[PDB]
RNA sequence: CCGA
């Protein structure tokens, strides 16, 4: 199946049922005087085709969305005046092929949200010790909440959400049942005539006068009125389909499906519940089970959001017919299309939901597709997220990941969608599983996918059993899980197997080979780092897998797949054609070099050649961490594992130079940079080539018009576009009126504005596409052109940055050494890498060794292995046995005998390169599989001398990309406490911030070589002083001098 | 007339409260008209306007954001964090 | 139709039938509660309705 | 050796033994067992400090 | 923590004396003064519902399929039964048609 | 959202 089904099903569902749904509870409104009726034909609304497509909508910063059409129909009850017209009701976003969207320019992903589900739900909490009291909760998809209360003397008290408790009689006979009916109903009446007495038995119209008492001249009409609209009414309480399928459920009831409102029979079937509960029957329930908990995906999220844009629209429609005494209207002129625009539009922009997508690599594409968190709005907040719903849970196996999950302070809140799981259409989580019976495993047909259905019921099995083949389960003990609890059972006893042995695992997770030999956290920090890996120029397939890259390439959508049979005719380097035969040319188009969210390449190279045959499925073309059809995130390069001179000490990492000659991990980084010619009340902004103060050979890259040309060379300090603006002041001091009056020196009105380079960042022009209002295109409002600017680099491998194995094995490069300075083998070849044995141990991901040493056998071979993870299954130590015969039959090639040594199995012997001297005990080399993270040192190295300032606090600011200054916290100011350090203290926190003629003083005196002179009173503390003055406070300074008090003045 | 005269931190006059709505119904109804590639230069022709006064009236018409207001999805960074004083 | 298995299976049986002369005050129908197995009872306790 | 019992993230104490060390390789139930224990790990470097 | 021993049957009180507490809000709590053992008799035990009634004495043996309880489903002022095709236990319903 |  597909990975990204579940956003794929989503919004196939809100395409084809959710909206109609919304339209059809929309229809039909009508006017205070009963003249006019407007109703929606929702089942034939059209769709526009978009302006723009993929690329060009993320070039000019748009969304791509299609006009939405509903035709409407105009009825009218004086005369036979029918009226039809199309009317457009807004933009909606459409999902792409990958399951994206592009808002404004930029991918972002819907992930799923995690929530209570709708239902009738039973609690037991307690005093002291106390009594053993029992409450219920009855829960909406939409409306208030109905909740029971029993106490120590055992009254039935029902509230409302946020009311004080009053009677569940009082609220039965509000609904209008019979006392007949109402003790008939119940099981022991004889607990409820125990409330009967003490709260009173009112009459149907003596009750409906105490609610409005409570709730809110008491009044029973009203109060009837209000209960109709409260829980009875449509269109203010909505119990969903899950709703009544769960109540259906817990209360075993057979109401029919399609009413969706509450009933009073169902509020007694929850009095008999609780009642019995307080007897020792029925079964209190969960919070934190997957039984109660569902996923609600981007279609329920934009049926909300419609919904309460439609509100609003038919609140404003119903305004316009009421205001309007004249009849015969068009039904264009009636809707009002804005707040339906601006409910999608604050969706898909400012929710917790939508979220910027992680674009580093294909698998962490992959990964935030599948994203399932239990925040946003309906959720949680992470100030209420205790210790239990962070905990794993035992519903959690097989469908939620116990691995995967951020280390910040979201920890336990965003999980992660197991391989083989899959949501239904109630939107709870199921997993496949196999039949077993009389002790064989049955894999004759599809399996179950039991949606948590097998805790009370089955006893099921892990995928990782000892199993003869076409036969029984082996073995007279058989671990299972059964009532969320571990036991161990026989053969014939179990009823369910899972369907693999990475069931429990994410894909990410599942990527990671040898997983049963390394650490559950290590496992976690190898999922992180394997979604930081950046693409390089020349992927690579690793020596060891697992087997799910296929998968995963294809799913990510990275991968030109094809779709019928045929014949390639025509490759290049952009194109792929293909006659089909089994409108007669497929035309495959090839993406170049284009830049994700994240600043990396989006290239994709061709694979077939012209003239072969082709099946549907076959991979045409692969992406930038793909080669081979298959995920390539990384490198296969040499390890020995050994300290060098001090160079891999603590975690450092010893490369050699092969590794920047080689061109491997070398990579691809795209930036864009933007800049507008604004509209300015002294004058229109325009771009020029004319800059004042700028030399002679600072424009030969410019254009006529002021513009970089492609293909460019740029570095920092160039200039990308020249701009000026007509500054209109003119107040100059007395120096350059001087200056001005000697040199001649005319002032000029406009100054430099120009887009300039930032420090570092040197590079390639590859695109420099202008956006001209009369060009065709329209702007933001106040801009007269957009120009936009892609520039290109290739960045080598480089002392400081990051670089990690799969087995969260990270690491800084500190040092690249010469090939003859590098550690060599027995046959003259040089180490690559040399990584420290001691963070091994230590950390506890042994699992690095058997992937190296698998990688070296398969390097000595040329096979390119793939073991699934758990392959203890087939025997005791598997996985040292397995490496080391393929070590052992590697080292019987004839010319390889070097390879594989008997008395010390994973160690051969290392010979030094400065001296020539073997060491004095084998080394552990191997092939391993290493990564290039996002983490590069250029992104991280900054420096301020002094730059800008804050408004009110006067203190440098903060941040990268406006010259800011590092925070000297208040843990820095105790530890230089701790120290001596008056005077460092002092110049830290007056003439380094905040304080301005301290700052021109000290400037001024390090220029000119003389002494820092004494600070003033910094200017926080003066903002601080006016602060408490204006709440209210005389607060004030005072100095005293020869028996005299006087006040001081520090604004000075 | 309270609304017009309060509820705005740069407050603007009645008749540019007018304006924007003659300027609103006048766009809708030359939208109803030219159902496709709307135009600027026919907005101010039939308001019979300047293009750059029906630019000033449409940059007037911006509402004012606070400086408190949060940019992420959390409460780590503000908008005035990002602001140099001149 | 579904029925708890510790309590047991009960009889679907009206013993009076469709156009059938019954006096007021008497009974309707009833039913059974199956035994699975045989033996002698134990149990009955004092004072219980 | 043995990696014997893990900790719940509120300090409770699980039920069940690993009986293997990270030579011999975990299965799925005690690679399910140790999970807890490193969410434990987690949950509480996020929360104590 | 309570013990939970998975197997139905009939309490049986070894060397257990019970304590009868009284608290601030009506709890009726069973102490032990000293701790003893509690034996359960094994037996299946059949769950009737409150509105039925058990037929066979507190000491009889019961043969395969015998009754075992039977309720009284008594409502009152009915004389003729008349249904036409549904289950629905219903009254005389004298409707007219005019 | 991520990194230490
Ligand atoms: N929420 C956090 C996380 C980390 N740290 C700091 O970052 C360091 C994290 O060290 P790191 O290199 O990430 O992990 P190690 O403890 O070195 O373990 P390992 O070598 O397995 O990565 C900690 O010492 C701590 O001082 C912190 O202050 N607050």
């Amino acid at each position: 199946p597909d990975l990204i089904e579940i956003q794929h099903a989503s919004f196939h569902w809100f395409l084809e049922e959710g909206l109609i749904e919304e339209l059809n509870s929309f229809s039909p409104i009508s006017d205070y005087t009963g003249k006019l009726e407007l109703h929606f034909l929702g089942k034939d609304y059209k769709l526009k085709q978009p302006k723009y497509d993929v690329d060009e909508s993320k070039r000019r910063d748009a969304s791509y969305s299609v006009q939405m059409y509903v035709p409407t129909r105009l009825i009218n009850k004086e005369t036979g005046e029918i009226k039809e017209q199309e009317v457009f009701i807004g933009d909606l976003p459409l999902m792409t092929e990958r399951g994206t969207f592009i808002i404004n320019g930029a991918e972002r992903v819907i992930v799923n949200q995690i929530v209570r589900s709708p239902g009738v739900y039973y609690k037991k909490e307690l005093d002291k010790n106390g009594r053993r009291t029992y409450s219920a909760s009855l829960i909406p998809n939409r409306g208030a909440w109905l909740k029971f209360e029993t106490d120590k003397n055992g009254l039935v008290y029902v509230r409302i959400d946020k009311t004080r408790k009053l009677s569940a009689q009082v609220l039965l006979k509000a609904i209008g049942l019979s006392d007949n009916e109402i003790l008939d109903s119940l099981s022991h009446p004889e607990f409820y005539q125990k409330t009967l007495d003490k709260e009173g038995n009112p009459t149907e119209e003596e009750a409906l006068v105490e609610l409005y008492k409570k709730l809110r001249p008491p009044t029973v009409s009203g109060g009837q009125q209000l209960l109709e609209s409260r829980f009875f009414d449509p269109k203010r309480y909505d119990l969903g389909r899950v709703g009544r399928y769960k109540l259906n459920k817990k209360l075993r009831l057979n109401e029919a499906d399609t009413t969706r409102v509450l009933t009073p029979q169902d509020i007694l079937a929850a009095i008999n519940y609780l009642i019995n509960l307080e007897f020792d029957v029925g079964t209190t329930d969960d919070i934190d089970h997957l039984g109660n908990r569902r996923v609600r995906s981007v279609g329920e999220l934009l049926q909300n959001q419609i919904r309460v844009g439609l509100n609003r629209l038919e609140r404003i429609i119903r305004e316009r017919m009421t205001v309007s005494e004249s009849d015969a209207l068009t039904p264009a002129s009636l809707v009002n299309p804005k707040p339906l625009v601006a409910a999608i539009k604050e969706f898909f922009g400012s929710s917790q939901l939508s979220q910027f997508m992680d674009q580093t690599n294909p698998l962490a594409e992959l990964t935030h597709k599948r994203r399932i968190s239990a925040l946003g709005p309906g959720g949680l907040t992470r100030e209420r997220a205790g210790f239990a719903v962070r905990d794993i849970h035992p519903s959690h196996h097989g469908r939620i990941c116990p691995v995967e999950t951020p280390e910040g302070p979201n920890a336990g809140l965003i999980g992660s969608l197991a391989t083989c799981a899959r949501v239904n259409d109630y939107g709870f989580i199921e997993t496949p599983y196999f039949r077993v019976e009389s002790g064989r495993v049955r894999k004759d047909l599809d399996p179950v996918y039991l949606t948590a259905d097998e805790e009370d019921d089955m006893r099921v099995a892990p995928g990782d059993i000892p199993t003869d083949e076409e036969g029984n389960i082996i073995g007279e003990s058989v671990p299972i899980r059964y009532r969320q609890e571990f036991s161990t059972t026989s053969p014939e006893q179990v009823d369910y197997v899972a369907v693999s042995p990475v069931q429990i695992i994410s894909v990410a997770t599942s990527m990671i080979p040898f997983l049963e030999h390394d650490d559950a956290n290590r496992a976690l920090m190898g999922s992180n780092m394997q979604r930081q890996a950046v693409p390089l120029l020349r992927p690579e397939r690793p020596l060891v897998g697992t087997g799910l890259e296929a998968q995963a390439a294809r799913d990510s959508g990275m991968v030109i797949v094809s779709r019928t049979h045929g014949i390639v005719t025509y490759v290049d380097a952009t194109e792929i054609r293909v006659q089909p035969h089994s409108g007669e040319e497929i035309v495959y188009p090839i993406q170049k070099y284009q830049r994700s969210n994240q600043d990396t390449c989006l290239n994709q190279r061709p694979l077939v050649y012209a003239g072969e045959d082709v099946v549907p499925g076959q991979v045409l073309a692969d992406g930038s961490a793909t080669e081979g059809g298959e995920l390539a995130l990384g490198q296969n390069i040499l390890v020995a594992y050994m300290p060098w001179e001090g160079y891999n000490y603590e975690d450092a990492i010893l490369i050699s130079e092969r590794l920047v000659y080689d061109d491997v991990y070398t990579s691809i980084h795209i930036e864009k940079f933007e800049i507008e010619a604004r509209q300015t009340k002294l004058g229109p902004e325009e771009i020029t080539r004319e800059i004042p103060n700028v030399g002679e050979d600072a424009l030969r890259n410019l254009d006529e018009h002021g513009i970089i040309r492609i293909g460019a060379w740029v570095e920092s300090g160039d200039i990308l576009v020249g701009k000026v603006t007509p500054k209109g002041e003119a107040d100059q001091p007395p120096e350059e009126k001087l200056l001005r009056a000697i040199f001649g020196e005319k002032a000029r009105d406009v100054r430099d504005n120009s887009l300039r380079v930032p420090n570092g960042e040197k590079g390639r022009v590859v695109d420099v596409r202008v956006f001209t209002r009369e060009k065709g295109d329209e702007l933001p409002p106040g801009a007269n052109m957009v120009v936009r600017i892609y520039v290109a680099q290739k960045r080598k491998i480089q002392v400081g940055d990051k670089m990690a194995g799969r087995h969260g094995n990270k690491g800084i490069i500190s040092r690249i050494l010469p090939i003859e300075d590098m550690p060599y083998l027995p046959d003259g070849r040089p180490i690559d890498i040399a990584l420290n044995p001691l963070g091994v141990p230590s950390r506890m991901n042994v699992g690095q060794v058997f992937e190296c040493l698998l990688g070296w056998a398969g390097e000595n071979l040329g096979v390119r292995f793939k073991i699934t993870p758990f392959d203890e299954m087939y025997g005791e130590e598997a996985s040292r046995d397995t490496v080391h015969g393929l070590l052992e039959e590697a080292s019987q090639r004839p010319n390889k005998d070097w390879v594989f040594n008997e008395n010390h199995p994973g160690k051969i012997q290392v010979f030094d390169g400065r001296t020539g001297e073997p060491f004095d005990r084998p080394i552990t080399v191997g092939q391993a599989y290493m990564l290039k993270l996002v983490h590069l040192v250029d992104d991280k190295i900054h420096a301020r001398s002094t730059g800008p300032y804050s408004l009110v606090t006067q203190q440098p600011l903060g941040g990268k990309a406006q010259q800011g200054g590092q925070r000297f916290g208040e843990m820095e100011v105790w530890a230089l406490e701790a120290y001596g350090a008056a005077y460092i203290l002092q110049e830290l926190l007056t003439v380094k911030s905040d304080d301005m003629q301290g700052r021109n003083e000290a400037l001024n005196a390090i220029v000119k070589g003389k002494s820092i002179p004494r600070p003033g009173t910094p200017e926080s503390f003066k903002v601080l002083m006016r602060e408490l003055q204006s709440l209210g406070l005389d607060i004030a300074a005072h100095k005293v001098q020869l028996s005299e008090d006087g006040e001081s003045a520090d604004a000075e | 007339r309270a609304i017009a005269d309060q509820s705005r931190t740069i407050r603007l006059p009645v008749h540019l409260y007018e304006t924007i709505s003659r300027i609103k119904k006048t766009t809708k109804l030359l939208s109803q008209e030219m159902r496709r590639k709307p135009t600027e230069e026919e907005i101010a022709e039939k308001m019979e306007m300047t293009i750059e006064k029906l630019r000033f009236i449409a940059k007037s018409a911006q509402l004012p954001i606070s400086l408190e207001t949060p940019i992420g999805k959390e409460e780590d960074s503000r908008l005035g964090d990002f602001i140099e004083a001149d | 139709q579904e029925s708890d298995p510790l309590g047991g299976a009960s009889k679907t049986r009206l013993l009076v039938q469709d156009g059938d002369q019954i006096p007021p005050g008497a009974v309707v129908a009833r039913t059974e509660i199956q035994c699975k197995e045989a033996g002698t009872v134990r149990g009955i306790k004092e004072g219980q309705e | 050796g043995m990696r014997g019992l893990m900790a719940d993230p509120q300090g409770e104490i699980i039920d069940l033994p690993i009986k293997t060390n990270f030579r011999e390789g975990l299965t799925v139930t005690e690679y399910v067992i140790s999970s807890y224990g490193a969410r434990k790990g987690l949950v509480d470097t996020a929360l104590r400090t | 923590k309570d013990v939970a021993g998975d197997l139905a049957g009939e309490v049986l009180f070894d060397r257990l004396v019970p304590e009868e507490k009284t608290d601030r809000q009506g709890n009726t709590t069973r102490i032990a003064q000293r701790g003893g053992l509690v034996w359960i008799l094994s037996g299946e035990v059949y769950n009737l519902p409150p509105g039925a009634e058990p037929v066979v004495k507190n000491d009889e043996q019961v043969e395969v399929g015998s009754i075992m309880a039977e309720t009284k489903l008594v409502t009152n002022d009915g004389g003729v039964v008349r249904l036409v095709s549904n289950r629905e236990i219903e009254i005389i319903t004298a409707s007219v048609l005019l």
